[PDB]
């Protein structure tokens, strides 16, 4: 009955029997969206582009009619598939824009040489205005939302030395989709800029908000509840961010991808700055003994170049004794279900890849190139890079790392560059570039 | 008295340990619901675990009126997973699945032109096709057999990177003949008919290496054998040692099941979720 209204009341003019028929299930979300005050409203983005938005060249006629507008396109748009997309987007506001972005207004140098000593042992390879504009807006999130915000990147090290330029801010979110949603009706309400809310496939859960030019402004990575516990954090400025002993560990995983080393040959200074804020930190905060003396860590990584799987040796740190690492994802998945398995530890993005400990083997998933010494011998790199993935679960499931770590910063200071003889080659990722688009009403996935 | 102190249920029929011959002189509302929610939250679960159900289109194949989709839809939509839910059957659908956007709903019968059809149509996003076509008594042998060979041709055209397929096979005595099924662990069903042999054929792929599996009238008779244990002697029993409400051997079963499943919710214990959990879905399918 009311129903016949609700839609009626929504699309600015009579339900036909085909949209009534259609739509007669979002009576609820129709409604609660007509009798939301699309008012307060406007009263909100404007208490805001004043708070994080001040150098925005519109009138608030403008940052108050793009509003209202979008708020009763149901009327112009007779389209029975973009109502339903422009029914699901409203309602993103509706509910969480509060809760989300409405609460928003309410050392190193002494380890230099250290970075600077490793950084090169390995060295053998071979954007909008908003952007800026944003990165104020989120250093608040981080501070309101504190279990559904975890911070990383350059700007983690930033709020451990101030000296850490930072020009992005990366982070984990148990609902980057409400979030990013709610933060490009923001940057459109405002500046009335069109973004581009995009999906890419070959990355665990990730979505990307990007300018009409095609431009990063933000992206977003997420993981389960379940996950952003175990996920080791630090608290700083009233923000938690993925602990720097963490963030380190995952780095020596970084230069295994042959790209990573290509990105230190044109700069080797680059991560002399990053990777010794970091060497500095776990130096001290678990005093950590740096000399060039500390062996038994590059474990013996036999590599299979057939099976694509590099065989790590653990038994002298770990009471299971190898580790193996699988190079497709795809097989591996295969693999654990033959063995009847049914919780293999998953953590997303943190890891890319799930580790099942069946009978004191751990099968795993390595989600880079493995580089070469020589033929079917795995780079030194990779052999730290592989042994830095397994420390990485230890990490989430609070067990023995400590010690290992050590003996791995400590394999990688004075080396003789090992050139790169070859590398695997990653397994493709399936999937399709999905995405949302506010403006030609469309969602795609 | 009847009772036992198992471990862990049988969760693939590769675990069963005895078997029985088949003597043919052989509950809840809503089981029939309860069996395939229960079995598909499993499936998209662990794939989700394994990071293959990430962003992906999960394709039906004889999914009518299927009600409890809806639940499925709704459990992974909270979860923050994004998914594409495509349904086709011959038949009609339970309209509580109308309006969905991530819901599109095919009324066609399916063949050959059509699975090419819709992979053009799907490419490049990765598929995930769980078949339950049906051929009312008990399908014919002949009927088992039409059945699995179209499961085998979705998979070929679809070339889907993951699948979960009906599993029965034909009974010994009404051989015909020989063939082959995907590879995959065949997932015992809770909650299913008193004597089904039915079970659920979930497999991954490897894409460019597919392997299929023949069936064989020896193996038939281990099927018959080995499940009708599982029904007659196994899932008749009282987990004695399963702190739980309910002991009865399915309920100990579903709770292995589902402690696989994810949940954002916080909760005490294991215990305190799996509870939850099925609190829930016998609350959706209206189970008292």
């Amino acid at each position: 009955n009311i129903t016949l209204k609700i839609i009626e009341t929504y699309l600015g003019r009579v339900p036909s029997v085909n949209e009534y028929h259609m739509l007669k299930s979002q009576a609820r979300n129709i409604q609660k969206i007509t009798v939301f005050n699309k008012d307060i409203f406007v009263s909100l983005v404007k208490k805001n582009k004043k708070r994080f938005f001040s150098d925005v060249n519109t009138s608030a006629s403008e940052i108050k009619d793009r509003i209202l507008s979008y708020f009763s396109k149901q009327t112009q748009t007779y389209n029975i598939g973009k109502l339903f997309t422009i029914i699901e987007l409203q309602s993103v506001l509706v509910t969480t824009y509060t809760d989300i972005l409405g609460v928003l207004t309410i050392n190193v140098t002494s380890m230099e040489e250290l970075a600077r000593d490793m950084l090169n042992s390995m060295n053998v390879a071979v954007v909008s205005s908003l952007v800026k504009n944003v990165n104020k807006l989120m250093e608040e999130y981080l501070r309101r939302h504190n279990k559904s915000c975890i911070c990383y990147g350059s700007y983690s090290l930033y709020l451990i030395n101030p000296n850490i330029r930072y020009g992005d801010i990366d982070i984990l979110q148990t609902n980057s989709r409400t979030f990013l949603i709610d933060l490009a009706f923001l940057i459109k309400f405002i500046t009335g800029n069109n973004i581009i809310l995009s999906k890419i496939p070959y990355l665990r859960n990730y979505m990307v908000i990007k300018d009409e030019n095609d431009n990063h402004i933000i992206d977003s990575f997420n993981i389960r509840q379940d996950t952003m516990n175990v996920v080791p954090k630090i608290f700083i400025d009233n923000i938690y961010i993925v602990d720097p002993t963490f963030q380190l560990l995952n780095m020596i995983k970084m230069f295994s991808q042959i790209d990573r080393l290509e990105d230190l040959s044109k700069d080797p200074e680059k991560f002399n700055a990053r990777m010794a804020t970091m060497l500095e930190y776990v130096r001290y905060t678990h005093g950590i003994v740096f000399d060039g003396k500390r062996n038994n860590m590059p474990m013996k990584c036999i590599i299979d170049e057939n099976n694509r799987i590099v065989t790590v040796t653990t038994k002298d740190y770990f009471s299971f004794k190898k580790c193996l690492v699988y190079l497709d994802e795809n097989v591996l998945s295969s693999d654990i279900l033959d063995l009847n398995a049914d919780t293999s530890c998953d953590f997303e993005s943190v890891t890319n890849s799930v580790y099942l400990i069946h009978d004191n083997i751990m099968y795993t998933y390595f989600s880079n190139t493995i580089l070469l010494s020589d033929k079917g011998k795995v780079h030194e790199i990779s052999a730290r890079g592989l042994c830095a993935h397994i420390l990485l679960y230890q990490m989430l499931t609070s067990g023995e790392y400590k010690q290992c770590l050590s003996d791995l910063l400590n394999s990688m200071m004075n080396r003789d560059k090992i050139p790169i003889y070859s590398h695997t080659e990653r397994d493709k990722k399936p999937g399709r570039h999905g995405f949302i688009n506010i403006e030609k009403d469309i969602i795609v996935f | 008295m009847d009772v036992v102190s198992l471990d862990k249920p049988f969760m693939y029929f590769e675990e069963i340990d005895n078997e029985l011959d088949y003597e043919p002189e052989s509950k809840l509302p809503y089981q029939g619901q309860l069996k395939l929610l229960l079995g598909e939250l499993f499936f998209l679960s662990k794939l989700q675990r394994h990071g293959i159900l990430d962003g992906a289109t999960v394709v039906y194949i004889g999914s009518a009126p299927g009600t409890h989709i809806r639940y499925l839809r709704d459990h992974f939509y909270n979860l923050g997973v994004i998914i594409k839910w495509m349904l086709i059957d011959g038949r009609h659908h339970d309209p509580i699945l109308n309006g969905l956007r991530d819901v599109t709903l095919v009324t066609r019968f399916v063949d050959e032109e059509y699975l090419r059809s819709i992979k053009k149509q799907l490419h490049p996003s990765k598929i995930i096709l769980i078949s339950d076509v049906a051929s009312g008594n008990e399908p014919s042998t002949a009927d088992l057999l039409s059945n699995y060979a179209l499961q085998n041709v979705m998979i070929s055209i679809l070339n889907p990177v993951a699948s979960s397929l009906k599993w029965r096979c034909p009974f010994p005595d009404q051989w015909i003949k020989d063939f082959y099924i995907p590879h995959g662990n065949k997932m015992l069903q809770p909650f299913a008919p008193s004597y089904s042999a039915e079970m659920r054929l979930l497999s991954i792929y490897t894409g460019e290496n597919m392997r299929l599996t023949r069936v064989t009238k020896s193996d038939a008779v281990n099927y018959e054998k080995k499940m009708y244990y599982l029904n007659k002697i196994v899932r008749n029993k009282v987990v004695v040692n399963f702190d739980y409400p309910n002991q009865e051997y399915d309920y100990f079963h579903m709770y292995f099941m589902l402690r696989t499943v994810y949940c954002n919710k916080t909760f005490p214990t294991t215990k305190a979720k799996v509870l939850f959990l099925q609190q829930s879905i016998f609350r959706f399918l209206n189970i008292p």
